[PDB]
């Protein structure tokens, strides 16, 4: 009815301990979602153009041109880590768990409130918020995944991370195909390169509408909604990082001269001269056996062009990389291609009392040492004469194509049948939890955005929209915008997300890295005197595991 | 629709400095390539300078090179022209205008391409003179 | 050589040859194409 | 040993321990000293078995 609630708030996290070291983690989230009525009931096809910015020669990387269908619906997206876990729960998970399985997800909407704003014509303006006991909220669940998948975490548009702060949904839109060509240039390039928006290819047009593709429930103030329980099939994630690179794989060389005194400079010596040694190498014409030349079972990580932009039907896009940079842990200023950089606002981690439009940003320096250090790379001739002469070695200090600032590493690629790499580690709080596998015939090995990728399917996107509340003067043959009573809605969204984890075992003598509250970061996990709150980022793969 | 509005033009002593302003109305200023042009009385239209939307690059004519400095403030939604080292030749009416960055191919404009050399909208203008 | 690996059947004017039904184990083929490039994956940017 | 009639020995056991090492490559004739430094051990990867 009207005065009877249709659900209960719940934001607790439960750890149910099972047999054989497994833990059933139940993350409950509950939010108060506020939704204004849409700008216009009509779907729009909007072409966004930034031809002004790109026209400046050498600025092609800043292309934003595209075409998108903008819809009257709003998306309720909970695909982010911060929605489910507070820093303490994440601390427990990372410090104690070794692997994380995604099990199930269900969500529901209850306690729907619809209100109308009546503004008086009094000389001093005033407005009063009445209820509307008959207005409806349209809720559509795309259980069949008939609509384009649009994860909001990539735009920091998921629900809030604070249970006590109301959150808003995101207006839904999806890309409409377009043809666009942009020939790159540089500062000082003469003339105007070909920079053109070509329209649309009819063979690719796709105009989706929620009304035609999904059943839409109408929820009055006394109604409820529940999506039911979906079950994932994603592969297990590891909360452990690998440190062994190719140089640390296998049996080290026996030391014939061990050190005899403590001290940093009292090194040990192998003894056998490098050309008189034993072992196996992939160098069929060289007698030298060294740690750099000795055969290894396979290659850890791979090299790829960094900051490479490739163009296609829709224009240029950065080539993604599956691993971070090398040595970034020693110097953050060297954090570069491959280390995801998250920007977010006051709903998703930034201090809630901050003023201004500037967002809060952080670069994630993954622990795993699967990355590369392109400055230490080099190529040398097949003859392998040592020391290598100038003409027989290509170095990162060598110009390629006549450019002083570009070297061979910028275009080098070593992905091969021997390559081995790890999945992207979870990013708290702003990291995405799951993502949809592509419908291509050959599917990518991993996604750079989510640790869980969806083999068959995973939960349909949930859409909400304030049903139109017409005035008596409605005339559908009028070309003007529909006349609607100012109406908004507030409804409680509750979700339950179920993981399964294994509790880690101490394999080694020494202790391992752990997350701990300390004097330097103490105040990031408590409110300020004026209620300000922030959710700083936390690393997720502290414990090390042996690669080989 | 919104329009531009110039201000700051006036007689000033030769060799001095001044600062012309061009207020912009409408949401397109942050997205538009801005330009300054000047017209000496009964003379031919003379380009002064241009600056892109993001203040990434600036261009001037040799006649004002090293003397004029164009700048913009999206927070104030305005453009400015610092006319340092004023010279007798600066006496003219100065306008701020918008350079058309996109030109549509089909007459109904289902396809667009970048270009330069056409000014879409013009401001009111301000008169500047250089004399003692 | 065919004569050393396969049984060769001799068919006179009144004989016939049949292979017997063979069965395939291949993957399905899509009669549809994908238009989205890297520039068209995910949630577009909100237009203020 | 590969010979049944010859006695053999076992190999002394040793295993890699994490270390950080930077070595900028160079060529015969590269001026000065390329950076060649042993950086130590990152605590995040210590594993003493």
């Amino acid at each position: 009815g009207v005065g009877i609630s249709t659900g209960t708030f719940n934001n607790q996290t439960e750890f149910k301990f099972l047999e054989n070291g497994w833990v059933y983690i139940t993350a409950n989230s509950s939010r108060l979602v506020h939704l204004n009525m849409p700008e216009s009931e009509n779907y729009r096809r909007v072409v966004v153009n930034n031809l002004d910015k790109t026209a400046v020669n050498g600025n092609m990387a800043l292309d934003d041109t595209h075409a998108e269908i903008v819809t009257p619906w709003s998306l309720v997206d909970a695909n982010a880590w911060g929605v489910w876990f507070n820093p303490g729960d994440w601390q427990l998970i990372v410090n104690t768990m070794s692997e994380l399985h995604l099990v199930s997800f269900e969500q529901e909407i209850f306690n729907v409130v619809l209100k109308t704003v009546s503004e008086s014509a009094t000389q001093p303006p005033t407005k009063v918020y009445n209820n509307d006991l008959t207005a409806s909220l349209m809720v559509a669940l795309d259980s069949n995944n008939t609509m384009p998948f649009t994860p909001a975490a990539m735009r920091s548009e998921t629900l809030g991370f604070y249970p006590w702060k109301p959150t808003i949904p995101t207006p839904w839109r999806y890309y409409f195909q377009w043809d666009r060509t942009l020939i790159p240039s540089h500062t000082g390039t003469s003339g105007t390169p070909t920079n053109i928006y070509h329209g649309t290819d009819p063979d690719d047009v796709q105009f989706y509408t929620i009304e035609n593709s999904v059943p839409v429930h109408l929820l009055r103030t006394g109604d409820e909604f529940a999506t039911g329980t979906f079950f994932f099939d994603c592969k297990p994630c590891r909360l452990t990082h690998t440190w062994q690179t190719n140089r640390a794989l296998g049996l080290p060389p026996f030391l014939n001269s061990l050190p005899q005194s403590e001290g940093g400079t009292n090194f040990g010596y192998i003894g056998v001269q490098q050309d008189k040694r034993r072992g196996v190498t992939q160098m069929g014409n060289t007698n030298y056996i060294t740690e750099a030349t000795i055969m290894r079972p396979a290659e850890v990580g791979y090299s790829a062009p960094y900051y490479s932009f490739e163009a296609s039907t829709q224009g240029p896009f950065k080539t993604p990389i599956a691993a971070g940079r090398g040595g970034a842990q020693t110097d953050e200023n060297q954090a570069a291609d491959g280390d995801p950089r998250y920007a977010f606002g006051r709903q998703h981690g930034q201090k809630t009392t901050t003023t201004g439009e500037t967002p809060e940003r952080f670069t994630y320096i993954a622990h795993q040492d699967t990355g590369r250090y392109p400055e230490g790379d080099w190529i040398q001739n097949i003859n392998f004469n040592l020391p290598v002469t100038d003409d027989n070695v290509l170095l990162p200090t060598d110009p390629i194509g006549g450019k002083t600032g570009i070297n061979y590493t910028n275009i080098f690629n070593t992905y091969g049948p021997l390559t081995a790499l790890n999945n992207v580690p979870p990013v708290y709080p702003n990291g995405q939890i799951w993502d949809k596998e592509f419908d291509t015939d050959l599917k990518p090995r991993l996604h750079v955005n989510a640790p869980f990728v969806c083999q068959n399917n995973c939960p349909g996107q949930l859409f909400v929209k304030v049903a139109p509340n017409l005035t008596n003067q409605y005339d559908p043959d009028a070309s003007a915008n529909m006349s609607r009573i100012v109406t908004y809605s507030d409804f409680w969204w509750k979700g339950k997300l179920v993981f399964k984890a294994k509790l880690r075992a101490s394999h080694t003598w020494n202790p391992i890295q752990q997350m701990s509250i300390n004097v330097d970061n103490q105040f990031n996990y408590v409110p300020s005197n004026i209620g300000g709150m922030k959710i700083v980022y936390e690393k997720s793969q502290l414990a090390p595991r042996k690669l080989y | 629709e919104g329009q531009l509005a110039e201000s700051g033009g006036d007689l000033v002593k030769p060799g001095g400095s001044l600062r012309l302003s061009c207020v912009a109305s409408g949401s397109t200023f942050r997205n538009s390539h801005m330009t300054w042009v000047r017209q000496a009385p009964g003379k031919g239209l003379q380009w002064v300078a241009n600056i892109d939307s993001g203040a990434f690059t600036t261009d001037y004519v040799d006649a004002v090179r090293g003397r004029f400095t164009v700048s913009r403030d999206n927070a104030r939604n305005t453009m400015y022209l610092q006319m340092n080292s004023l010279r007798a030749e600066d006496t003219a009416v100065y306008y701020c205008a918008t350079m058309k960055t996109s030109y549509c191919i089909d007459e109904n404009c289902f396809s667009f391409q970048a270009g330069r050399g056409v000014f879409d909208k013009w401001g009111q203008g301000t008169l500047v003179t250089v004399s003692s």
